């Protein structure tokens, strides 16, 4: 009995097509410059073959301490929600989000996120979240998405064209339809021009539609912007009401405070490990670091762009990453006609 | 030491090499050593000389 | 030196930081992204070398 | 209440000449020993900014309604704490929504509501004679403050409130920023000694808070406050001494910077880098240090 | 805009242009195709459909 590991081959077929000979390309030097000049015969002479490579023992993850569960019951179970006019926002932080406690109560007919893939969320940080929460027609949630047209996304509720964080929506006739007919929910109809992203407007001035000034008066050609939805039981699913979340945060480049469920484990110093700090994940070795960050900031980058220093989320200390490959090797061989004994040489 | 004469050895003080030596050890340049020093800066990312 | 600094280019990508890519995307959406960076550093050799 | 202050003597408007002022942390990565382009939002080298006075001596309480372009510096030379906030809008009469930052005596009050704000805002300090006190009295900022969607109070201090016979002590140096529904304030503050003129110098702000209120804001108007006393006799619309105070305002433009990082991680210089030719030749090479010689610029 | 106040639409997509530029553009050779289908076979109105 044997075990498989993922490796390349060399495979050779003669002129007939079966296999007949192979080269296991990660054996040993030799067998790597065979590969790499695609030939079962070495001459005589001195290769460079590739830089000596470490590879990684232990797994460690760093998280802040969270207790708390993240407030999924008064934002998505809240008894009354907003006018899509006057929308409402609600901060988050210092919570955990494990949205699997959402499972067997809720049911969405929309969650689409921008920015980020919906299988990476349980292994993120995230930072400044907010959420937006509103009423709307069945027919207008297409329009609550970037670049769109329309009177919601003219008059009422924009959103940026760079959006990160995700849109949900679900159907609530039950919640909100009364059989008289429900006018609680208000919407925008008329303004001079299109709002900007993550703008409210919430002013009821009589709307001049032509010439002739209105002096506030309604009449002709001088409308009221505000006007009601009419939410009936009996509507089509185009004219029913739904409930929508927006949730907007930031990734990977301050202090983070929500940082989903994920086990922290110990921190482990002047060995390369595979780390996973706020969600940021990467290879190399740790150790104690001179630098001393001011309060605002998290992570330290060099010249190539690339992380070199990190604040510990749970001892507050500074701490410099090393990668764990490093230096030149070269190999000489008289020649693999004459013999299979070679040296190395370690620059 | 070196068997150089007088005019040699003013030469060899008028151009500066950027680095002396070819054996940088993994060792010598470990945490804030590296990404300020040019040489590990460039041997990190598998530029040899 | 100059091989060395042009490793903070984007080339049109979402960052110039594979370990940022890698984590916040998944495979089928990371490998564009990654596709775009690979070209741009293998233009950088090419030119160092002629 | 509102009243109208009068007894103010009118002068032409003042200007002066900003020294590579007003430069921040452009985000929140930690960089050290380098040199780092970037383009943003920056007050421009050597601009042209315009000054008011708050001078007893001709009165000259200033505090217009000033424009908001597109983000402002604004700089203050204080030593008795005479500016106190600020207020931003539209049109600043209850049919639109306003913010408004202002320092109370005890607390930090920043609220976004429908204010019908007064034609002259102002805070009033009163002194005793019998027993040497410096006390707040007045608050007329607004009439009346309807729907309110973001309210913030801060913890509770006591402030000094004494009149100073010295000269300016005190530089504070604002930039704020109006982008996506974000209002974005960096700050710094710095001791000085001096009379006049706004002083030379670098130092970078770093930033301070960023508020989500959601408005459109085009113009903004500075509080300041007053001094009344046994010697400042009549009705409440002539009874009033200033107390000095200067405060500087600029303008940001879109620009590109190359600012430079020491080993300890702080701003320390920075070019325009489109200035001059010069500066254009130093942003391209990538240093402070040009030789000799003859360079093709754009 | 007059559409606004009377008239909702559950699809509205549109092909080599962005909606938001609709209001700066001038159009050439416009014409409009009117029909009636079922429901269910409205995913079909698009390029490349069987
Ligand atoms: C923000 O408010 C300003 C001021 O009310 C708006 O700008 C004015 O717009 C009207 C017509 O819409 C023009 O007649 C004025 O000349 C404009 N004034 C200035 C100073 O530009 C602006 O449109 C508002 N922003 C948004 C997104 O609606
Ligand atoms: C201070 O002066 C202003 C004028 O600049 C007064 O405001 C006027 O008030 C009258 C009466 O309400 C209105 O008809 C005018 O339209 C107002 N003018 C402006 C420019 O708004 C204000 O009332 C005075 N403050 C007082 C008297 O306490
Ligand atoms: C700073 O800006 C002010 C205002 O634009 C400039 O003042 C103008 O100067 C020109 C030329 O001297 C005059 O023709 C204008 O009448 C001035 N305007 C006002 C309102 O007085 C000033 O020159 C600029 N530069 C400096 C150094 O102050
Ligand atoms: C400064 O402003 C704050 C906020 O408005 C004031 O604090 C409030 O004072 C009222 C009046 O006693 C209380 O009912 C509120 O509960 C206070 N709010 C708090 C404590 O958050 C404060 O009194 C003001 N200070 C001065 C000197 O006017
Ligand atoms: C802004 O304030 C106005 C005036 O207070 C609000 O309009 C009134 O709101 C009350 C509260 O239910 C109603 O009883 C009145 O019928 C409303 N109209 C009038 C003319 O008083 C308005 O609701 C506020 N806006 C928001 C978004 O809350
Ligand atoms: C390949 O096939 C031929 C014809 O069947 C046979 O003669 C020969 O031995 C086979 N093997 C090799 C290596 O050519
Ligand atoms: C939402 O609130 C209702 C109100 O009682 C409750 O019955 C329901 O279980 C809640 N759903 C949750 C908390 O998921
Ligand atoms: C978090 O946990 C660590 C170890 O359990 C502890 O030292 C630290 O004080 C805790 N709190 C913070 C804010 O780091
Ligand atoms: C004395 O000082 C207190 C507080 O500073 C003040 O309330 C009081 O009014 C002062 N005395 C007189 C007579 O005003
Ligand atoms: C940097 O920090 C060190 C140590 O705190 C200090 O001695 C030095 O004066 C600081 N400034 C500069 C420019 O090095």
């Amino acid at each position: 009995v044997g075990y498989l590991q993922p490796r390349t081959f060399l495979l050779k077929y003669n002129e007939n097509g079966t296999i007949t000979d192979a080269v296991d390309c990660a054996l040993d030097p030799l067998s790597e410059t065979k590969c790499t000049l695609k030939s079962f015969t070495v001459e005589k002479g001195i290769y460079q073959t590739s830089n000596f490579r470490v590879q990684p023992t232990e797994s460690i993850v760093r998280f802040p301490n969270i207790t708390n569960l993240c407030p999924f019951g008064e934002v998505f179970n809240a008894t009354r929600f907003a006018s899509v006019y006057a929308w409402n926002r609600k901060r988050i932080s210092n919570c955990v989000a494990d949205y699997s406690v959402l499972y067997n109560s809720a049911s969405f007919s929309t969650f689409k996120c921008y920015g980020v893939s919906p299988t990476k969320l349980n292994d993120l940080c995230f930072t400044n979240v907010y959420a937006d929460s509103f009423v709307i027609r069945g027919d207008e949630v297409r329009q609550i998405a970037p670049g769109q047209t329309g009177k919601i996304a003219d008059y009422n509720y924009k959103l940026p064209d760079d959006f990160t964080g995700c849109v949900i929506a679900w159907n609530s006739n039950n919640l909100d339809s009364k059989v008289g007919g429900n006018y609680n929910y208000l919407y925008r109809l008329f303004r001079k021009s299109n709002l900007k992203p993550f703008e409210r407007d919430i002013s009821t001035e009589i709307y001049q539609a032509g010439s002739t000034p209105c002096n506030g008066v309604e009449g002709f050609n001088c409308y009221f912007p505000l006007q009601s939805y009419g939410f009936q039981p009996t509507n089509g699913v185009g004219y029913q009401p739904y409930r929508v979340v927006v949730l907007s945060f930031e990734l990977l480049h301050a202090p983070a405070t929500v940082c989903g469920p994920k086990k922290s484990t110990n921190l482990v110093k002047n060995k390369c490990v595979n780390f996973n700090f706020n969600g940021l994940t990467g290879t190399g070795v740790l150790t104690e670091s001179n630098k001393k960050f001011l309060p605002f900031q998290q992570f330290g980058r060099d010249i190539a762009d690339t992380t070199d220093a990190v604040r510990d989320p749970q001892t507050l200390e500074i701490l410099d990453i090393t990668p764990c490959s490093f230096g030149g090797v070269s190999v000489i061989t008289p020649g693999t006609n004459t013999s299979n004994q070679v040296a190395v040489l370690y620059q | 030491p070196s068997k150089r004469s007088f005019i040699e050895d003013l030469l060899f003080n008028k151009v500066t090499l950027a680095d002396a030596g070819f054996i940088k050890q993994y060792g010598d340049c470990l945490g804030d050593i590296a990404a300020r020093d040019l040489i590990c800066a460039q041997k990190f990312n598998g530029l040899t000389v | 030196n100059t091989l060395v600094k042009q490793l903070s280019s984007n080339f049109g990508a979402i960052s110039s930081v594979l370990n940022d890519i890698l984590s916040r995307l998944d495979p089928p959406e990371a490998e564009v992204q990654i596709d775009r960076l690979i070209t741009g550093r293998l233009q950088s050799l090419q030119t160092y070398v002629t | 209440q509102c009243v109208n202050l009068t007894t103010r003597t009118q002068l032409p408007p003042a200007y002066t000449n900003s020294f590579t002022r007003g430069v921040y942390y452009p985000d929140k990565v930690f960089r050290s020993s380098v040199l780092h382009s970037t383009q943003d939002l920056f007050l421009p080298f050597f601009s042209n900014v315009t000054w008011f006075h708050a001078i007893h001596v001709t009165k000259r309480f200033d505090n217009p309604v000033l424009p908001f372009n597109d983000g402002v510096y604004f700089a203050s030379t204080e030593k008795s704490n005479i500016i106190r906030g600020w207020i931003f809008g539209t049109t600043l009469d209850s049919k639109t929504q306003s913010l408004l930052i202002v320092n109370n005596a005890t607390n930090v009050v920043i609220k976004v509501c429908e204010f019908q704000f007064c034609n002259d805002p102002f805070l009033g300090v009163y002194y005793h004679k019998n027993n040497k006190s410096w006390m707040e009295s007045e608050f007329r900022v607004y009439s009346s403050a309807n729907n309110c969607t973001f309210e913030y109070v801060s913890q509770p201090f006591l402030m000094d409130l004494e009149g100073k016979q010295g000269n300016f002590k005190n530089l504070r140096e604002f930039v704020f920023k109006n982008i996506d529904g974000y209002f974005k304030i960096y700050s710094k503050h710095t001791p000085i000694n001096l009379v006049r003129d706004l002083p030379q110098g670098f130092s970078a702000l770093e930033p301070l808070v960023d508020l989500p209120i959601g408005i459109n804001i085009t113009r903004f108007q500075t509080l300041l406050a007053l001094h009344r006393s046994y010697l400042t006799p009549g009705d409440s619309s002539s009874g009033w001494t200033a107390g000095a105070a200067a405060y500087y305002v600029g303008y940001l433009q879109p620009r590109t910077f190359l600012l430079k990082y020491n080993e300890n991680g702080t701003i320390t210089d920075a070019v325009d880098c489109a200035l001059d030719p010069l500066s254009e030749t130093k942003c391209t090479l990538k240093s402070f240090t040009v030789e000799k010689g003859i360079y093709q610029t754009s």
